């Protein structure tokens, strides 16, 4: 009744990873465990499935070979060993279940585990003010992209529009946080991976 | 008189039938069944006969002496007993398979495996070699009779002479024991087949065809091989009493079984279609939309 | 809704069967209702004949060296599809009536009533090296064209749309399986109680089975291992009643019970096919070639009826046996099948 | 081969208490085995309908599935504020199962003029060596708003990143940011940078490098 996945972290191209998925309320034999990845700003893409009742390991045409799906019956856990990683595999992998008797969609879905795949290493959130009836703060050259921009330590929450991180050709994320005001506007950028808190004052 | 044409006829028959059966079982994946591999060893055993045994045998008969080679005489003889013993045991094995299938079909599925059947024919070839090759290597089959010793000493002479002990041992282990197993297995199959037909009872025609099929495959085997081993039993007791020309005539009648086995044991429609092809459907289940109520 | 319409090789006959799987209620089996769309101009002399034959294939060969057919029709019914016969007229169901409306007068309906106490769609698992049609009971509505029934059924005009008579689990739960076997050794002269039991009798395919093995060994002898085997018994009564056993799940725990001591362990097992595919002769559920075949569903036989029934009748029983320095054994039966799909 | 599922519309606009319809056509003659899922931003997908005609237990009854051969359809009689999410269609009949492209559903409101703005690179960006100009489109609907760059009154079609913000629940309006990154040398070559917005006549705002 509950699927929890883990093991998704930053990995460089050509590395190795082991994504685990623990089940609770249903066994792995009565229901096949499926893995579906959804890239940021893209639709779902089936990765691979495991049918313990039949021992069938299905993989996608483009994903076959590099991926290896398995399932531990004693621990009712599923494993998706990943090798020869590529930049295209950057997506929010989801671990769902399918009724073995018989296949009826994917009833339960996991919360998801963001597994980013890029050669760029960790970097700091380089902030740059933006002023001319509105001000903004542009964060650039940072990976991954959990950045959270707050105006005046979250005091100015009106008119704020935090845009989503966009992947650049170099592999580093960037996003802009803009607030609207006709007419002293601190901008706090917090990056957890690098443990940095850049504070800048945006002015003309 | 000429022996080339009379011998060539049977030679072309065996080689042609066996090559056709082997090609049909190999090229066609549908024919590569479990019961077919048993006939593949029979056809393989019958092919070696028409290729090495029949040609050398025909020459020795009409020429009057064996001039191919001294050691080749024993080698050809040992290979002859090997193929015959293998062919007889193969006919008995497939008969047991049909019995295990007709009587206990559900047990036959798990008992008779493709890998197991391969081991069965391997053991058949093993026991046949132990009865044919092993005595030849040790010359246990060579008789101590004066005429027998003279023939063995003479490289040209290659007549098949065996002692009472080996002659009986070979006759009981090669033909009679499989014969008793074959006739008994087929009798039980015929009885069980009638019971199945009675329980089920186009229906009577197929039953008569199956009953007739069983009879022809058993009569051809008996009429061909029984005379050879029948006169051999008397030859063992009295070698000089029995004639040599008759022993050869009955031996050729036994080879006729291996010659007719390809066309007699592959009369099924699956094999006939493959033969016609060498000598030359199910529509997928779709679906339609029904107007909702 | 949708209707499965398999056509003949020539294409003249197309049988519109609303469903390829028919629920099997032991009280009243559902009817195999459909309509056959044929061209009135074609086969002006012949008559379209449909037959629902429950062919039990005991051999994996359509024909052999002897020529004997290795398939027995346990239940064969022949109804005249076209021209409609007054005696064979049946009340058209909602499915048949809708199909005739869409197809038109060219289509003629046909209905069947599978008698109860018959074998379900079960297929004997053919080994990986096996080559041929899978054995077991299989239902098929062969729609052919012939002036009479005894005439040779040409495959070009036949329509072999194989179906499956599946039996799901009952709405009411069964009684808690309980069985106790006490063995008294001559030398020991003391009882050895084995009060193993199951949590429930109806288990869904792939669902784990919890066997509460409660051993009370008072004899001087001690048990070396505890072996729980989910033995599948196929009661095949085609020609001679025979119970073929096949272990689908074995658990050999190295649990020792000292003398004059009690034991209690809930062993969790799961009958699955991934490991049993190597097993030869195993009875699997009868499904289509496209659909995956799972373990054969337990056939719910009619209470107070004939014990012997032609075809495959699979029955699952966990054999909790304890090996001693002879061995004790007790069989706890349970029904393994899928539940009735909820519809709304 | 792979049976790609073409789902439409790519972006459907609707209002609360309205009827919507999402179509999904299969490349091949897929059977009724076509599920429909609901994917909310951030949260995990949710199986709305299974078998294309049977609603999953625990989902609202407003959802409905109807098959018309190969063009499967998911219809919502009255969509609530919670029903504003992406929809996907997968064909679990043949493996490998292929999901849909997605159909983002957002709140429909009256068309409003876009608030276009331009912000050049601060002195810090110029010193870093990688300067970048940005154009902001605030309070505009629908999201289909095209932006064109003009470094020297010439259309640019390279090294430009576009970011769209999720429809805010306050005003149900979208926000767009187009960032053009250039080198310190090429940046000085161009004098006036302008952003042309085309969204429901086009407006062009320019700002010279030297103030
Ligand atoms: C006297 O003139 C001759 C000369 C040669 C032969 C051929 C013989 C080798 N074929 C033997 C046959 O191939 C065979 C088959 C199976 C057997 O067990 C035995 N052995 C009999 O003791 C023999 C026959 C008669």
């Amino acid at each position: 009744v509950q699927l929890v996945e883990s093991g998704g972290g930053l990995v460089q191209p050509g590395g190795s990873l082991r994504l685990s998925c623990a089940a609770s309320g249903f066994n792995v034999y009565s229901s096949s465990i499926h893995w579906v990845r959804q890239a940021p700003g893209k639709g779902l893409e089936w990765v691979a499935s495991i049918s313990s009742y039949y021992g069938y390991t299905y993989y996608a045409d483009s994903v076959k070979g590099r991926f290896t799906i398995s399932a531990d019956t004693s621990k009712n856990t599923a494993y998706l060993q990943m090798n020869s990683l590529r930049a295209e595999d950057t997506a929010v992998y989801y671990c769902a279940r399918s009724r073995q008797f018989w296949y009826s969609g994917l009833d339960y879905w996991g919360q998801g585990t963001l597994v980013t795949v890029s050669s760029a290493s960790t970097k700091g959130p380089s902030v740059f003010p933006l002023a001319p009836a509105a001000l903004g703060c542009l964060v650039k050259d940072y990976f991954p992209e959990p950045v959270t921009v707050s105006w005046n330590s979250g005091a100015l929450t009106s008119g704020v529009h935090t845009f989503p991180a966009v992947l650049q050709s170099s592999g580093l994320y960037s996003l802009s946080s803009v607030v609207t005001v006709p007419s002293t506007y601190i901008c706090n950028v917090n990056h957890k991976p690098s443990n940095t808190k850049v504070d800048k004052k945006v002015e003309p | 008189a000429g022996c080339s044409l009379l011998m060539a006829l049977v030679v072309l028959l065996i080689v042609a039938g066996n090559v056709l059966v082997i090609a049909a079982i190999g090229r066609t994946q549908r024919l590569q069944t479990l019961t077919n591999l048993f006939i593949t060893s029979l056809a393989c055993a019958d092919l070696v006969v028409g290729l090495l045994v029949v040609p050398f045998g025909a020459t020795l008969v009409c020429r009057g002496t064996w001039l191919w080679g001294s050691f080749l005489c024993e080698l050809w003889t040992s290979l002859d007993v090997l193929c015959v013993t293998a062919s007889i045991w193969t006919l008995c094995v497939i008969a047991i398979d049909r019995y295990l299938a007709i009587t206990s079909p559900f047990r036959y599925q798990s008992l008779m495996t493709r890998a197991r059947a391969k081991v069965i024919i391997c053991t058949v070839w093993a026991i046949s070699a132990l009865v044919s090759f092993l005595p030849i290597m040790m010359h246990w089959w060579r008789d101590e009779d004066p005429q027998a010793l003279k023939c063995y000493q003479d490289p040209g002479c290659c007549d098949f002479v065996t002692n009472r002990a080996y002659a009986i041992a070979s006759s009981i282990i090669s033909f009679y024991i499989p014969l008793l197993i074959m006739i008994f297995v087929y009798l039980r199959v015929y009885r069980e087949a009638k019971e199945q037909i009675r329980k089920i009872d186009v229906m009577a025609m197929r039953e008569h065809k199956a009953l007739k099929t069983l009879g022809i495959i058993m009569g051809v085997f008996t009429l061909c091989w029984l005379p050879f081993f029948l006169v051999n039993i008397v030859n063992v007791f009295n070698r000089d009493l029995v004639p040599k020309w008759l022993f050869v005539a009955f031996n050729w009648l036994g080879y006729a079984n291996s010659a007719m086995n390809p066309i007699i044991y592959c009369r099924s429609p699956d094999f006939r279609k493959a033969f016609k092809r060498l000598l030359a459907e199910s529509a997928t289940t779709a679906s339609s939309s029904l107007a909702k109520d | 809704t949708r209707v499965f319409k398999k056509a003949s090789p020539n294409g003249k006959l197309t049988v519109y069967l609303g469903k390829r799987d028919f629920v099997d209620h032991i009280d009243l089996v559902d009817p195999v209702d459909g309509v056959v769309l044929v061209d009135p101009e074609y086969l002006k002399e012949r008559r379209v004949y449909v037959t629902l034959t429950c062919a039990f294939r005991y051999g994996r060969e359509d024909c052999d060296v002897l020529g004997l057919t290795f398939r027995k029709d346990l239940f064969v019914a022949n109804v005249q599809s076209f021209p409609p016969a007054p005696e064979d007229k049946k009340p058209l169901t909602r499915l048949q009536e809708r199909l005739i409306k869409k197809l038109g007068e060219h289509a003629y309906p046909f209905t069947f009533e599978i008698p109860p106490n018959l074998p379900c769609s079960v297929t004997l698992q053919p080994g990986p090296e096996d080559t041929g049609k899978a054995c077991g009971v299989d239902y098929e509505v062969k729609a052919f064209c012939a002036e009479n029934l005894e005439e040779k059924i040409h495959k070009r005009n036949s329509v072999r749309l194989v179906i499956e008579k599946v039996q799901y689990a009952p709405e009411r739960p069964g009684p808690q399986p309980t069985a106790e076997t006490t063995r008294q050794f001559l030398m020991s002269d003391k009882p050895l109680h084995l009060e193993a039991s199951l949590d429930k009798e109806i288990y869904y395919h792939g669902e784990p089975i919890s066997v509460n093995v409660h051993v009370t060994n008072n004899t001087n002898k001690t048990v070396k291992k505890i072996k729980i085997s989910v033995r599948q018994y196929a009661d095949i009564c085609l020609f001679n009643t025979a119970q073929y056993k096949c272990p689908v799940a074995m658990e050999e725990a190295d649990d020792t019970v000292a003398p004059s001591s009690t034991f209690c362990k809930v062993y969790t097992l799961t009958p699955f096919l991934a490991n049993n595919r190597e097993k030869r002769g195993l009875a699997l559920d009868g499904k289509l070639k496209h659909e995956d075949t799972n373990l054969a569903s337990s056939t719910l036989l009619r209470e107070g009826a004939n014990r012997e029934i032609l075809g495959i009748i699979v029955s699952y029983k966990v054999k909790v046996k304890l090996v001693v320095s002879s061995d004790v054994a007790v069989e706890l039966p349970f029904t393994l099948m899928h539940p009735k799909p909820k519809e709304e | 081969s792979d049976i790609q599922m073409t789902q439409s519309p790519s972006s459907l606009s609707a209002s609360v208490g309205d009827r919507v319809t999402i179509t999904c056509r299969a490349s091949q003659s897929v059977s009724s085995a076509v599920a429909w899922y609901q994917q909310k931003p951030g949260k995990a997908p949710k199986l709305l309908i299974y078998s294309a005609s049977s609603l999953y237990s625990g989902v609202p009854s407003r959802f409905s599935g109807s098959r018309s051969g190969t063009d499967f359809t998911l219809t919502i009689s009255s969509l609530q504020p919670e029903d504003f999410a992406t929809y996907y269609c997968q064909q679990y009949k043949y493996v490998p199962v292929t999901f849909g492209q997605g159909t983002k559903v957002e709140i429909k409101r009256t068309v409003a003029a876009p608030s276009v703005f331009i912000f050049p690179p601060s002195d810090s960006q110029l010193k870093s060596g990688t300067a970048s100009v940005v154009c902001l489109l605030n309070n505009f609907y629908p999201r289909e708003a095209k932006v064109q760059w003009k470094v020297d009154n010439a259309l640019q079609s390279g090294n430009s990143q576009e970011s769209v913000t999720e429809q805010d629940s306050k005003d149900s309006t979208y926000s767009l940011s187009s960032t053009l990154t250039l080198s310190k040398a090429d940046y000085e070559k161009h004098k006036v940078y302008a952003c042309e917005v085309t969204h429901q006549s086009p407006v062009t705002k320019s700002f010279n490098r030297g103030e």
